[PDB]
């Protein structure tokens, strides 16, 4: 399951 | 020449977010006085002001239903933590650190910005909810049962402290790009290109700080300490959910009053 960290590092791609 | 480079500096940060954050503190504060266009927010103030609102379903069990807010509220900040990190990108010298440091770095930074948000949406009577359309009362959520009286009151505090120092939108961005460049993150590789943007960005804010409030006392060392208040209100996250764990059932609370739960953070 994909928490913050994920969400933060599809925003910086 | 030092002096017109912090200038610049501070500029950039403000179109910046001016870009990357619709809801800015300016547009909280029209809606929250008055100058508005559009018609004013509805007011709860009572539980019959609660059920006249239908501007806004099923059935939650007592021991789950603060952490379902909880958990409501942080997936509902995903648009935030977007934003958040949008700005960031425009911070300069951001993007060249370490991919790893960025996430890192905006993995803790985002939810004391998100308090530094919420803030903009409060007034000493209460807070903005629905997009806007609606306003809760800050006596009427310190009324209520069980633990959910204790939620919003410290939240309450701190912005009332922080929103007596006026600040605008334009100090506003220096002061969230300061924090997100915060050398003492957990887990950060490179703890020093970190700690020399954000040198850099505190001198822009201080000059800022000194431009924009001219008549003001410690602004600069009043508004540093808000960095710390931040944290703890994080920090005090913890203790709240411990509390949950181990209330004096029960932790029944009116559907529509979890819904505006949801909206806070
Ligand atoms: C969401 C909605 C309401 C509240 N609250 O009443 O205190 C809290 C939250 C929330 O989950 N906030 C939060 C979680 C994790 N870190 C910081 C804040």
């Amino acid at each position: 399951n994909l928490g913050l960290e994920d969400i933060i590092r599809k925003a910086l791609m | 020449p030092e002096s017109a480079d912090l200038r610049a500096l501070a500029k950039h940060l403000y179109d910046s977010y001016i870009k990357s954050f619709p809801l800015t503190k300016a547009k909280a504060r029209a809606i929250l006085t008055g100058k508005t266009t559009d018609k004013s927010p509805f007011v709860i103030y009572d539980m019959n002001s609660l059920m006249m609102g239908e501007d806004k379903p099923l059935q939650e069990q007592s021991k789950e239903v603060a952490i379902r807010i909880f958990q409501g509220c942080q997936f509902r900040s995903v648009e935030a933590v977007q934003e958040i990190t949008e700005y960031a990108k425009s911070i300069p010298g951001f993007v060249n650190l370490d991919l790893n440091d960025q996430v890192t770095l905006l993995k803790y930074g985002v939810h004391e910005i998100i308090y530094t948000m919420l803030a903009s949406l409060m007034n000493k009577d209460g807070v903005l909810i629905s997009e806007g359309q609606g306003f809760m009362t800050r006596e009427f959520l310190k009324s209520l049962r069980k633990p959910f009286g204790d939620f919003m009151e410290p939240k309450f505090e701190f912005a009332v402290k922080f929103n007596a120092l006026e600040l605008d939108d334009s100090d506003l961005a220096i002061f969230i790009a300061v924090i997100i460049l915060s050398g003492d993150r957990p887990g950060l590789l490179n703890v020093k290109p970190i700690e020399d943007i954000q040198d850099n960005l505190l001198q822009a804010l201080e000059l800022q700080l000194k431009l924009n409030h001219p008549e003001s006392s410690q602004l600069f060392a009043k508004l540093l300490q808000k960095m710390t208040d931040l944290r703890q209100i994080v920090t005090e996250h913890v203790q709240l959910l411990q509390v949950i764990k181990k209330t004096e059932t029960d932790m029944s609370l009116h559907p529509l009053l979890q819904e505006i739960y949801k909206d806070l953070y």
